[PDB]
């Protein structure tokens, strides 16, 4: 069996409405064997709708299930930040189940400007011949962009970012940017800057090698 | 096995 | 009312590995126990099923003949024996229990476990190198302050980070790991605390290499 899900990702604002279509390659055993699971990063899935259209115990009324046979639809109303996650349709076909490909739901909330923290390498990092500078963007929404500057020179390599899931309460993000380079290069400079731009607004946080 | 239990058994084939 | 799966870890291509799913609050008497794996950054995949009632097991085509679901009721727990493994089998394996609810809702996976991560590859394990994350010694502080720890250069992911042996959890931000070019992973974890006379330490654990590191993060680089 195959439950083709559409769309694969959707971006909706707080209070809006999102629709997820689940097309099955063949009729399920019966409408009593089609459910929707909500999964957030690092957590196990959670039953949301059972019997194709029955609200699971403890699920808010914002979620509605509809369909039958092979075409099913999930509808999320009054979209909240707590609904930020990935949704899967699972259909039973007698002996086995089948999960859809999943649909990531991103929730647009109130914009928030981020705060930036820069962390110089620990005292015992240069000893290993490798230095990793860490920069964090705290509590923010509309995705940001990070640029590393070493003595006014923009870095183009040795940068890798990681973003946390959206906060269940305010949709906000949290990002960490790390700049790794040779200990010989870390000592050939002094000013290390982390700039986080949110559109056309920038937040800068720097440190001088001769002070930490 | 009642109604809810037979469809379950018939489903997984018990 | 709880479930825990154990047995995950690094394994070579072709080797075997037996996973277990133990209950702690309920029993596996006359109910279905399902296994669902999820590759890193991928979707859910139904693999196997077993009914503890009369030991009826079902397996997906991807694991046809290579895996085996067991239900040794001694110390109520279900098992999953994996024979010839491959890289594609790398994923987080969950176990779910049905019948917990009443009515038709009982057909579905009501109770889930946290999941156990299995890594299939020939790479050699390597413990991480925890480094402190504190503001430069020449920065303006205040009533609070953000400290963290850097965990880089480690193979088989499953790394658990905590603060103060799990007592300091409010305001903890552990970012997702990132597989670097050299194949080694690395992550960071920062925490916001009110400055005082309390020991702020990060407890880094790497079950793959059986290592536990505790790095007392100083409030400054001095």
């Amino acid at each position: 069996q195959v439950l083709t899900q559409t769309p694969s990702a959707v971006s909706a604002a707080v209070g809006g409405t999102v629709t997820i279509n689940c097309q099955a390659s063949q009729s399920v055993y019966s409408d009593n064997w089609l459910g929707w699971y909500q999964q957030k990063p690092g957590q196990p899935p959670k039953l949301l709708i059972y019997a194709a259209s029955n609200l699971a115990s403890g699920v808010p009324s914002r979620f509605q299930g509809s369909g039958s046979g092979t075409q099913f639809t999930l509808t999320i109303s009054d979209l909240q930040c707590d609904d930020a996650a990935t949704y899967y349709c699972a259909g039973g076909f007698s002996p086995n189940w089948a999960f859809g490909g999943g649909t990531g739901v991103v929730v647009d909330g109130d914009p928030v400007a981020p705060t930036v923290l820069i962390f110089p390498p620990a005292a015992d990092q240069v000893a290993t011949g490798t230095v990793t500078i860490v920069c964090v963007a705290n509590k923010y929404f509309p995705d940001v962009t990070v640029t590393w500057e070493v003595d006014g020179t923009t870095q183009t390599t040795g940068i890798e970012n990681s973003k946390t899931p959206q906060n269940s309460a305010d949709c906000t993000y949290n990002l960490s940017s790390t700049l790794t380079l040779t200990s010989t290069q870390y000592n050939s400079h002094k000013e290390y800057t982390c700039k986080v731009t949110q559109g056309t607004t920038s937040v800068v946080q720097s440190f001088n090698r001769g002070d930490c | 096995r009642d109604k809810v239990q037979k469809e379950y058994a018939l489903f997984y084939k018990l | 009312q709880e479930l825990v799966e154990s047995g995950g870890g690094l394994v070579q291509p072709g080797g075997s590995l037996k996973l277990s799913c133990k209950a702690s609050g309920i029993d596996f008497n006359n109910c279905g126990v399902t296994w669902v794996r999820q590759a890193p950054g991928q979707g859910l995949e139904w693999i196997a099923y077993i009914y503890t009632g009369l030991g009826v097991g079902h397996y997906a085509s991807s694991v046809e003949g290579r895996f085996t679901v067991s239900s040794d009721n001694a110390q109520n727990a279900v098992f999953l024996q994996m024979t010839s493994l491959t890289a594609s089998d790398t994923a987080t394996y969950f176990c779910a229990r049905d019948g917990v609810m009443s009515g038709v809702e009982g057909y579905y996976f009501n109770l889930w476990g946290p999941g156990t991560l299995v890594t299939v590859s020939s790479g050699q394990p390597k413990a991480p190198s925890v480094f402190p994350l504190a503001p430069c010694c020449g920065d303006t502080p205040s009533s609070t302050v953000t400290l963290g720890c850097l965990v880089k250069g480690y193979l088989p992911e499953p790394v658990t980070v905590t603060w103060n042996s799990g007592t300091l959890t409010n305001g903890v931000r552990t970012f997702p790991s990132v597989r670097q070019s050299s194949g080694l992973y690395s992550l960071s974890s920062v925490v916001s605390v009110t400055s005082s006379s309390q020991p702020v330490t990060c407890n880094v654990a790497h079950p793959a290499t059986n290592t536990k590191v505790d790095k007392t993060v100083a409030p400054s680089t001095c």
